[PDB]
RNA sequence: CGAGUGGCUUGCUACCUCGAUGUCGGUUCCCUCCAUCCUGCCCGUGCAGAAGCGGGCAAGGGUGAGGUUGUUCGCCUAUUA
RNA sequence: AGCCUGUGUACCAGGAGGGGAACAACCCAGAGAUAGGUUAAGGUCCCCAAGUGUGGAUUAAGUGUAAUCCUCUGAAGGUGGUCUCGAGCCCUAGACAGCCGGGAGGUGAGCUUAGAAGCAGCUACCCUCUAAGAAAAGCGUAACAGCUUACCGGCCGAGGUU
């Protein structure tokens, strides 16, 4: 097997062994491609994935390359943004960016800040009661979103009950 | 320091068992030999299965006492020392005369011998010795 | 008491009741089930085949036909299709319950014997098998592992 | 060879006379 | 109803010891197993909360004092995570 | 049951030597001494004599590297883990999936019922417009609304489905 991937105008794709970095004007993401027998490489104006082999398992990675690497495209051009909204009962939740992590106090009234700390270069937007987590690595900003929203997870009591918390609005 | 290798082998990226066993096969033979980036060797397999057995012989043990090395340094000499009579004299004499490094003390990059090489393009389910020992608790002093 | 005790073909086959009192009657209630006022006119025909030779004690064909016939009320008291167990418990079991003397045991149970292949229940349905179901669940409480087979069929 | 898919490439036929790859079957006659 | 795992109970067998391998219980002192009672981290709930019930990972540590009985076991009391 | 008790046979007992990690009866083998040679069972990555042998395929579990067996467990049941072979049906007159749009009216059918309008229950389930659209397959409402399946059209482009 054998895909083709015919790179934006706007972007530009670099590899040498396992790695392939993508930079655009909205920046510059590497990753690393590593799978028995199968090959990626930067054919002038295409990216090429391709294997001797056709089992199930080369498959399944060649078509998650792919994916990545796409991602990749559109990370370091249009960008990847998720959407959170902050949410409260009783008790006025504070989500503020501090430093290179997203601090959250008075959670149900807790005393002691609940922190996380952001994935690369991941912005984290707050305006009011939203919030706008972006980058062009779409790993490090789906972390970030999502520890965002886990890190208000309550196991102790009633989730139905206790609703409080930070939740993703918008997938990209 | 100072070891007058008849052979100097490189073991980065190479089948441990595949290179004791012909390091030990030339040992007896009356070669010298050095085994060279021992923390560079490795071994195939699931890695969470293979750690298992390594830090289940750490445990392993009691007042007669069980030592097992966590260091790639022993790791690699205690598996050629079992393909060897360590217990006989002609055993002893040959596991003596073979030693194992971390990392290359010498000027010459050692040989690689036939056979044991990893392809890592065509390999993803392996470890290092190196990586073994840093699960085992040794001090990366390397 | 467990299968284990009785399942397999070992034993000389004892069945004459001329010459052993005592045998338990049997827990099987009916061998006929559904409409047995009409015959086997039916579009499709499945059956459920033992695929190793055993010996299922009467305990486990009363549990493995109820378990099926009674789900075959997913047709209804009086639907439409006909069951049928086949085998019948002959073979009379002992238990010796002294110690290793005197043993023969005294009679306790009967079991029939079904040799691998062939089939102990069949029954008939039109296009409308909820019975590949009644045995998923009938195979589910007898010892051996077994087959599904479906003859006069070629609705698929 | 669908049955109805050739009746429909006659009944659009027959208005032009009086799905898109059916109209432009219809056309190419 | 069916299929199993363990080798703590009970039974079976009579392989080992009758030129003897000292009994039960207790005690003292050491190691271990996990099928987990508590503790840590979890899932479900007929989960509002509190208090529970059930389940998963998990053997690091803990699992105590007494009344009857030689008892093992067990019954009983007050403490207890 | 490494149980008890028959039977036929070969073995141990009273049978070496080779192999099986060890091991009365499993395998080769029945054996005067000494010597050369070739095999048997079994084995050829090292320990350990002989292959890190050849053509091809499977397995990712260290499954396995365990003929036989008190000794080497692993079952009923289950598996879109993966590989291989077959059959039927659908598809460039554009399939399968996904996304977008359409899902219309007589009409909120009749009946019952204060009520009931696709959807409490009962009966029926007709025809119009049309490229589609049930007298409604599933939610939802006090009943409506709302959200979707069926059904049609578009985008897409290659196998798909049982
Ligand atoms: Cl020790
Ligand atoms: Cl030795
Ligand atoms: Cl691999
Ligand atoms: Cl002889
Ligand atoms: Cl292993
Ligand atoms: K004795
Ligand atoms: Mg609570
Ligand atoms: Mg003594
Ligand atoms: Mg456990
Ligand atoms: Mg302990
Ligand atoms: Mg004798
Ligand atoms: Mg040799
Ligand atoms: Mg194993
Ligand atoms: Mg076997
Ligand atoms: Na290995
Ligand atoms: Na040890
Ligand atoms: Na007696
Ligand atoms: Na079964
Ligand atoms: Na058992
Ligand atoms: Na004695
Ligand atoms: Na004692
Ligand atoms: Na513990
Ligand atoms: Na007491
Ligand atoms: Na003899
Ligand atoms: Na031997
Ligand atoms: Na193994």
């Amino acid at each position: 097997p054998r895909v083709e991937l015919e790179i934006p105008e706007d972007v530009d794709a670099e590899q040498d062994h396992l790695d392939i970095t993508v930079e655009g004007d909205n920046g510059s993401v590497t990753r690393r491609l590593w799978y028995p027998d199968i090959d990626v490489s930067v054919d002038g104006d295409t990216v090429v994935i391709e294997s001797d082999e056709d089992n199930a398992k080369t498959m399944s990675t060649i078509g998650t390359f792919q994916s990545h690497i796409e991602n990749m495209f559109h990370g370091v051009t249009e960008g990847w943004e998720y959407g959170m909204e902050v949410f409260y009962s009783h008790f006025p939740m504070q989500v503020n960016v501090e430093g290179d992590e997203v601090v959250i106090e008075n959670f149900l009234g807790e005393k002691a800040p609940r922190r996380t700390t952001i994935h690369g270069d991941t912005d984290v937007e707050i305006d009011g009661e939203e919030l706008t987590v972006s980058g062009p690595d779409i790993e490090a900003v789906g972390q970030t979103a999502a520890d965002i929203e886990q890190l208000t997870r309550i196991n102790d009591k009633d989730v139905r009950v206790f609703q409080d918390g930070v939740y993703i609005t918008r997938k990209p | 320091a100072e070891f007058d290798a008849d052979v100097i082998v490189d073991a980065r990226d190479c089948i441990m068992g595949r290179v004791a066993s012909q390091v030990a096969e030339q040992a007896l033979d009356g070669e010298t030999v050095a085994v060279v980036n021992a923390e560079r060797a490795v071994i195939t397999g699931r890695e969470e299965q293979i750690v298992e057995k390594y830090e289940k012989r750490v445990d392993i043990g009691n007042d007669n006492g069980y030592f097992y090395p966590k260091r790639p340094d022993g790791i690699f000499k205690r598996t050629i020392r079992g393909m060897l009579p360590h217990k006989k004299q002609r055993g002893r004499e040959a596991f003596e005369s073979v030693r194992v490094y971390l990392g290359n003390p010498y000027d010459e990059d050692g040989e690689v011998l036939d056979g044991t090489s990893l392809d890592r393009l065509s390999n993803i389910k392996f470890v290092t010795l190196g990586e073994i020992s840093e699960t085992l608790g040794a001090n990366k002093t390397w | 008491k467990p299968g284990a005790m009785y399942r397999n073909s070992s034993k000389p086959a004892y069945t004459r009741r001329e010459y052993i009192s005592g045998i338990p009657g049997k827990k099987i209630a009916q061998f006929d089930m559904g409409n047995n006022g009409a015959g086997p006119t039916y579009p499709a025909q499945v059956e459920l085949v033992v695929e190793k030779p055993v010996q299922i004690r009467h305990n486990a064909l009363e549990a493995a036909r109820v378990a099926a016939n009674r789900y075959v009320q997913n047709s209804g008291a009086a639907a439409n299709y006909k069951f049928r167990i086949r085998k019948f418990p002959f073979h009379v079991i002992r238990e010796n319950k002294d110690g290793m003397r005197a043993p023969f045991g005294k009679p306790v149970g009967t079991a029939a014997r079904v040799h691998g292949a062939n089939h102990i229940f069949i029954a008939w349905v039109n296009p409308d098998p909820n019975v590949e179901e009644a045995w998923r669940r009938a195979k589910m409480k007898v010892t051996p592992t077994i087959n599904i087979d479906s003859s006069p069929a070629g609705n698929a | 060879i669908p049955e109805w898919k050739q009746e429909e490439v006659d009944a659009i036929v027959e208005m032009i006379e009086s799905r898109n790859t059916l109209l432009e079957r219809a056309l190419d006659d």
